[PDB]
């Protein structure tokens, strides 16, 4: 499994960020309102395969989670689908960056803005938000945005869609990888 | 589902699924509850889960 695949909570579905690892211990990061109220993750929307157990959630004000992996056979890629990732990097303005998400896969954009604030309503309000103009839609949460080879953020949320365009805020994967002590492989 | 709090600029994008009277799925209440509005309150809910 790999960064933009999808999973399934006991609530819905979202998609994996980016697969990461603290020593010999690895999770996988996705959104903090997936992972909100969320115990156990699956890989598929049977419920037959096991993936991990959510270890840390934070949303609202930051939108990042991280989940710790049980199973202990399945594959756990360094990559999103195939593009492997090395690194991870701050986002500027300008930047060429791609998502990919389990609903729409892979879309490309540039980051137009950073430091934004999106109000969800009902006090769920982020902030530092990187915001493109790359496209999302439900069930693509939590997918990872990346610029070649470096990890940038994860996806929050937006308006419009992929057909008629739109606009995606990320939170930025730098403070995420902080939070937890852990990094990308 | 209650739209009266809408509309609102942006929506969380997770996958939890609604049935329009469009016969159009909804991803989530977010995405629901938006297009009611851009409806003027012609759009309502048939049922819950994919159509």
């Amino acid at each position: 499994i790999s960064g933009g695949d999808a999973i399934y909570s006991s609530t819905g579905r979202c998609s994996l960020g980016f697969n990461v690892r603290s020593g010999s211990t690895y999770y996988f990061l996705t959104a903090g309102h997936c992972t909100d109220g969320a115990t156990t993750w699956w890989a598929n929307s049977a419920r037959t395969t096991v993936l991990g157990t959510t270890s840390g959630s934070s949303f609202p004000n930051n939108d990042y989670g991280i989940v710790r992996y049980t199973n202990t056979t399945i594959p756990k890629d360094g990559t999103v689908g195939g593009q492997d990732i090395t690194s991870a990097a701050n986002a500027t303005v300008g930047m060429a960056v791609t998502r990919r998400g389990s609903t729409t896969g892979t879309h490309s954009g540039s980051v137009t803005a950073l430091n934004a604030t999106v109000n969800y309503g009902g006090g769920d309000v982020v902030y530092g938000m990187i915001r493109t103009n790359v496209c999302a839609e439900p069930g693509d949460s939590g997918g990872p945005l990346y610029s070649g080879t470096r990890a940038i953020g994860l996806t929050s949320g937006g308006s419009g869609n992929c057909s008629s365009g739109g606009t995606t805020f990320f939170q930025p994967v730098t403070e995420a990888l902080v939070a937890y002590g852990v990094s990308v492989y | 589902v209650d739209c009266s709090e809408y509309p609102k600029p942006a929506c969380t994008v997770e996958y939890r699924p609604l049935c329009g009277s469009d016969n159009k799925t909804y991803g989530n209440k977010c995405n629901f509850c938006n297009a009611v509005v851009e409806s003027n309150g012609t759009l309502t809910l048939s049922h819950f889960g994919k159509c």
